[PDB]
């Protein structure tokens, strides 16, 4: 058998046979990523810290005008 | 030795239907063990095996003639051991086939033994009809009480 189970109408030779299974694509798939990408595009050390630094500096004003307001 | 092995067991199982399913002797059977130990992996074979017709041999030795190779153990049985001479290998070529030529009742008993010496299902007990398997058998070596041979 298995000459009588994988057909392929004609082909005059035991091999030739159909032999269609599963696999990559012509050419393989996409070059898959596996690295760690993890951006760092944020805040940096400072605008973090000038950023709370600032707020302190310009919102306790505020606080200050707040209570002389109040008072 | 072992090419002529595995080109004979290939012959024998060319013209022999895939019967082992249904054979009661699916398990216990010379034509299977042989082949899963000395016989080929592989069947080249692939065209319109000869069938036979399943003889009457009565309400004891169930026949599946199909499934028998020809080797003739059981006639020569029943004309030696046995001595009763019902069976035949009547024809030649694959044409052969082995049972009575008239539809006879193996009137001898003694003759239900041909199942043990068939080395294939062909010819099984009627009366073990298909009601267990060779691997569920749970075997006792115990004697026999009916006649006094023991
Ligand atoms: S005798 Fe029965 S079990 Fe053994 S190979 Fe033939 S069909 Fe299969
Ligand atoms: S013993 Fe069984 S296999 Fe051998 S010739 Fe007789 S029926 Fe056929």
């Amino acid at each position: 058998t298995e000459a009588m189970i994988r057909n392929k109408p004609g082909m005059a030779s035991v091999k030739d046979m159909p032999l269609l299974q599963d696999g990559p694509p012509p050419g393989g798939f996409a070059p898959v990523r596996y690295a760690r990408r993890i951006s760092n595009t944020g805040p940096s050390a400072m605008a973090m810290f000038l950023a709370v630094s600032g707020a302190f500096a310009w919102g306790m004003y505020q606080v200050g005008q707040g209570n002389k307001i109040r008072r | 030795a072992k090419k002529a092995r595995e080109g004979v067991m290939e012959f024998l199982l060319m013209n022999h239907p895939l019967d082992c399913p249904i054979c009661d002797q699916g398990g216990e059977c010379d034509l299977q063990d042989q082949s899963m130990a000395f016989g080929s992996d592989r069947g080249r074979f692939t065209e319109m095996k000869r069938s036979v017709v399943d003889k009457n041999l009565g309400p004891l030795v169930k026949t599946v003639m199909t499934r028998c190779i020809q080797c003739t153990r059981c006639v020569r049985f029943a004309s030696e051991v046995a001595g009763v001479q019902d069976l035949g290998i009547l024809g030649r070529g694959s044409g052969e086939e082995i049972g009575t030529y008239v539809e006879k009742l193996m009137t001898s008993e003694l003759s239900g033994n041909v199942i043990d010496i068939c080395p294939v299902g062909a010819l099984t007990s009627k009366p073990f009809a298909f009601k267990a398997r060779n691997w569920e058998l749970k075997a006792t070596e115990t004697i026999d009480v009916s006649d006094a041979v023991g």
